[PDB]
RNA sequence: AUUCCGGUUGAUCCUGCCGGAGGCCACUGCUAUGGGGGUCCGACUAAGCCAUGCGAGUCAAGGGGGCGUCCCUUCUGGGACGCCACCGGCGGACGGCUCAGUAACACGUCGGUAACCUACCCUCGGGAGGGGGAUAACCCCGGGAAACUGGGGCUAAUCCCCCAUAGGCCUGGGGUACUGGAAGGUCCCCAGGCCGAAAGGGAGCCGUAAGGCUCCGCCCGAGGAUGGGCCGGCGGCCGAUUAGGUAGUUGGUGGGGUAACGGCCCACCAAGCCGAAGAUCGGUACGGGCCGUGAGAGCGGGAGCCCGGAGAUGGACACUGAGACACGGGUCCAGGCCCUACGGGGCGCAGCAGGCGCGAAACCUCCGCAAUGCGGGAAACCGCGACGGGGGGACCCCCAGUGCCGUGCCUCUGGCACGGCUUUUCCGGAGUGUAAAAAGCUCCGGGAAUAAGGGCUGGGCAAGGCCGGUGGCAGCCGCCGCGGUAAUACCGGCGGCCCGAGUGGUGGCCACUAUUAUUGGGCCUAAAGCGGCCGUAGCCGGGCCCGUAAGUCCCUGGCGAAAUCCCACGGCUCAACCGUGGG
């Protein structure tokens, strides 16, 4: 008899120190240029949720488990990690990067609005970076398949003037 | 600890039937007793302020409530407590809106538009009849109401049977009785909002409810509570029920 | 600064209309009260002492800001039905 | 008070101990042990839900019917036998059970004159 | 992630336990820039004791008065709206707090009350006829240190009492009209009796009057509804170094009492009732929804939120009321205090703050009834430490910062120099926000300006075979182990490795552990087969044929509240959070 105690989002390694497992994390950590560990045990938590729902819903018969399958399906195609023609075997195959590659950062940085993924970063934190009219400020937010091609500086925002030396900068790294 | 009757109502204790949010408030409109019971009946302040929209703050919903611009079947009603149940109608003449509050598939109280002609007929499920003083039949409905006839007149009503009763004046139009063929309404149970025709009732021994068998329009058949089920006519609802 | 009325509503229990209206006003400041009413009432012909803003709301990183108007057929229905707190914030009390 | 609650023993005939104090609600009253007297003596009580009690506790009278439906008031002069108890018969205490004589002769009495107020009988053939 | 690693030998293979590695909760060392959301914060030891302030009021449209203003007739006396107290009505039995007691029909679930009560509310059918009587307030006189309180006079009511009629309850004799699965029930006709109603009050609009309309009202009957009372079947804890227990006990015949059935109690008649399938007794404990952990089976907890149950310093009693034997009403006893003029009189924060004590252990003597609700009122409205808002706190989750870019140097996982760029944050202002503030949100001015610590460095386990000091001392060490003058293991400096506004230490639970083994462990030599047989309950039992559906399986009605759990969509920037649907 105990009331609902909310529990954290992410999960923690078995073994803290392991070689092999310290040096992909590393080389993750540097490439997509994270803050914390927690976040990339935030996307792997987020990623093995997914597995755990696809592996439950693949041995299950049902009118619920048709209409949960469809649904995880649809989920998958709208956040963008599957394509429009995946089933649900092909969501065995994701792997982490697939999701760190939806990231607003990553995003951001993809679409040459910024020239490093620091840049990017600060740029989004700052609030240079609008989704939709929409400013966020979440680098960790996860961007949307139909409302991918929406993202730009913010018209507020001073690099929202072609002219700005930063601007310019950041263009010059395109060629 | 307990020392006498309630007078509280926490929201998270609420009826399942209301369209209530049960976490946005602590507190929620404890029902006044009056016609149907707890789990078929809904405060009429929410009636005011929730479902339709009229008032945004209880106070003004009371004032509106005061100022009798809000009726039930024909009698204006100012309590803001007073229970709105099953079958009932919401009249407001001033837009000339009328409402009849029916549940729906998921056993939850709604309002739905009728019309001038209809608002005027409230159907009433005779729950059970006995005699009062002076050899007269007292038939009591499903709404707590009570009317009295005749000795004459007792081979004309049953239990089960539906009275089609003009409000306020409280006139019999005419009696729907419960036979094969008659169209329903269910009211309660897994197979709420569904209706269909009576196909064959079963009784058991001891103290256990009869059961009923409907038909609904696509032919299916199913079962339920006799006194769940509700007659709404002889082969089509005289009422809309949608 | 311009204002496009999403939502007219005839509430006729208590004689008044229902206003929801958004305020659309990139790189400037959210607008004030009297500018907002000033504006509405110009617009819609409305009653300049029966009308009332109840909230002008602005979220975060948006150009958009929501607000809630109330405009009543009588001042004394007005100040019969409103509370005093938002008569005294919206300038029609003294108080 | 006279607590009419749970017993303190279980049928097995292990003790019971109290979980609450007792509740007004569970508290019965004196008998009311109604005497032949030369007048009649009633009193009213206030019970439980503001209802109203007749408790009879001298009686004179006594309404004795026969087997035709007739009923005549006559006076109790004595009880001659009282099965429920072995010293109500000598101490002319009435009760539901008990045989009495009146002027029309034996009577048994069908009331119940400690929650009714009146004594009512039937003549013994 | 359905997992392993270190330790018994000169070396090996086993059994077996101990320790590492993960998650959650409570204290605690060092350290700390923010913002949101939530059901977090004197539960563990003391259900121990409390200064102070607040935590139940409302009705002037039930009644008579006192003070004020106005309109005046004009000594007369009339009419008003403001305030005040009193009588009278309702509420104060709900909410708020705590987990002491309780192993029990206390709780969960499914069924009964055809054996029962119910003020406020809803519907139908009826009634409101005639009389009497005090007293509050106010005036005179006071008593007492107070707490409290005496006498006389004069008054009204929706105040109280009486009569009548309706009506209730019992019993006897008849008819079967009704609901029910079934009538000790309802209805109708006689008879004997007991009990036994009301406020035609109040307000407004008319009407010359009479009288009429509307609203709020009063009493009885039949039903509901609301909150309960009682009863039954089933389920959920350990101890046999506790084996017999019970004597109103088990049942009955007749009664009493209760609102109700009942050994609840009484009189009489019998010996029944419980128990190795764990009685009785003892220990511990509020029960459930749920929470923690694990791949699951399972194991452990059940303070915070919801429902149900108990308690108000420890007990026992009663009055009033529909509802109490009543936390902020009453009486007595036992313990602990307070005022006193010594005669006497009062109190108990397991309510919100606050204090003492206890301990390792837990916050402001704050603002408002604006939102949700409850009581009162015809309504406007008033009150509410319930609730809402803020204050303090490394309570739990979610989102961020402590800069970014270009060029060039270097002892290149990073620092330095130069030239630029924004402002999440910080600082100062304007709106919007809020009951009023605050925070938040939008915008302008200045400026990288304000922002990183904790453990570890022999293996297990990622990280140095460098330097200085001590030298079986000082010390380190969860375990194995190090230290004896060449210490990668102690202290310190310089390097490095892990996480990061957190990181260590201790206690507790789960996994680890197939070391509790139904899934799924073992018993020749490692822990373990009774020294051996017969046999009672229990458990397990040969083949075929017919019958029943108890177990079993399939389908279909009534259930197992909500919150909590999973999924999809939608709303707070996304998220945490909340809403709508499915499960």
């Amino acid at each position: 008899g105990d009331p609902k105690r909310q529990r954290k989002k992410y999960e923690t390694p078995p073994h803290p120190w392991i070689k092999e497992r310290l040096d992909r994390e590393r080389v993750l950590m540097d490439k997509y240029e994270l803050k914390n560990k927690k976040e990339l045990w935030k996307h792997e938590t987020q990623l093995k949720n997914f597995r755990r729902r696809a592996r439950r819903l693949l041995a299950a018969r049902g009118k619920q488990a048709e209409i949960e399958r469809e649904q995880l399906l649809a989920r998958l195609k709208r956040l963008g990690l599957l394509p429009e023609d995946a089933v649900l075997d092909d969501v065995l195959s994701l792997t982490i990067e697939d999701i760190l590659e939806r990231r607003l950062q990553t995003i951001v940085y993809k679409k040459g609005l910024a020239r490093t993924m620091r840049q990017a970063r600060q740029l989004i934190v700052h609030g240079h970076i609008e989704v939709n009219g929409q400013i966020i400020r979440s680098p960790s937010y996860l961007v949307l398949k139909e409302e991918e091609d929406t993202i730009t500086y913010a018209r507020t925002s001073p690099f929202a003037n072609p002219q700005h030396p930063e601007r310019m900068m950041i263009e010059k790294a395109k060629q | 600890a307990r020392k006498g009757p309630k007078r509280h109502l926490k929201r998270l204790a609420a009826p399942t039937s209301w369209y209530i949010e049960r976490k946005a408030y602590k507190w929620a409109v404890r029902p006044r007793p009056g016609p149907h019971n707890m789990r078929t009946s809904i405060p009429l302040l929410y009636i005011v302020r929730d479902y339709l929209g009229y008032a945004k703050t209880a106070r003004e919903a009371r004032k509106i409530l005061n100022e009798g611009k809000f009726l039930v079947d024909g009698r204006v009603r100012k309590d803001y407590k007073f229970p709105v149940g099953i079958m009932d109608v919401v009249s407001i003449p001033e837009t000339g809106e009328h409402y009849r509050v029916l549940p729906n598939r998921i056993g939850k109280l709604i309002l739905h538009p009728i019309s001038e002609d209809e608002a005027f007929i409230k159907p009433l499920r005779i729950r059970n009849k006995r005699m009062i003083k002076g050899a007269r039949v007292q038939l009591n409905f499903h709404d707590g109401t009570n009317h009295i006839v005749s000795i004459a007149e007792k081979d004309n009503y049953f239990t089960s049977y539906t009275v089609l009763m003009k409000v306020p004046e409280r006139e019999i139009l005419e009696v729907l009785p419960f036979e094969k063929g008659a169209y329903v309404f269910v009211t309660q149970g897994k197979n709420v909002a569904r209706k269909g025709r009576i196909v064959e009732i079963k009784r058991f021994p001891m103290g256990w409810p009869d059961v009923v068998t409907i038909e609904d329009e696509e032919g299916e058949l199913f079962d339920t509570l006799k006194e769940y089920a509700f007659v709404v006519g002889t082969d089509k609802p005289k009422i809309s029920l949608p | 600064m311009e204002i496009r009325i999403k939502e007219i509503k005839e509430n006729k229990l208590i004689g008044r209309k229902e206003i929801y209206f958004e305020i659309y006003h990139p790189g400037e400041p959210t607008p004030s009260r009297k500018d907002v009413k000033g504006k509405l009432v110009a617009m819609l012909d409305l009653n300049p002492e029966t009308t009332v803003i109840q909230y002008i709301r602005s979220y975060f990183g948006s150009y958009i800001s929501k607000g809630y108007a109330k405009a009543y057929d009588s001042k004394e229905r007005m100040l019969y039905i409103e509370p005093e707190y938002i008569l005294i914030r919206d300038g029609l009390i003294e108080k | 008070a006279i607590w009419q609650g749970r017993s303190l023993k279980k049928p097995s005939g292990g003790r019971i101990v109290l979980a609450r104090k007792k509740r007004k609600r569970e508290l019965g009253r004196e008998p009311s042990n109604t005497r032949v007297a030369e007048q009649d003596k009633r009193k009213i009580i206030r019970t439980y839900g503001g209802n109203r009690k007749v408790r009879l506790t001298a009686a004179a009278y006594a309404n004795v019917f026969d087997k035709s439906g007739k009923g005549r008031k006559v006076r109790i002069i004595r009880v001659i036998e009282n099965p429920a108890n072995r010293q109500f018969a000598r101490r002319n205490i009435i009760t539901k059970g008990a045989i009495i004589e009146t002027e029309i002769g034996k009577a048994k009495v069908t009331s119940r004159p400690g929650q009714d107020g009146v004594v009512n009988a039937i003549l013994l053939e």
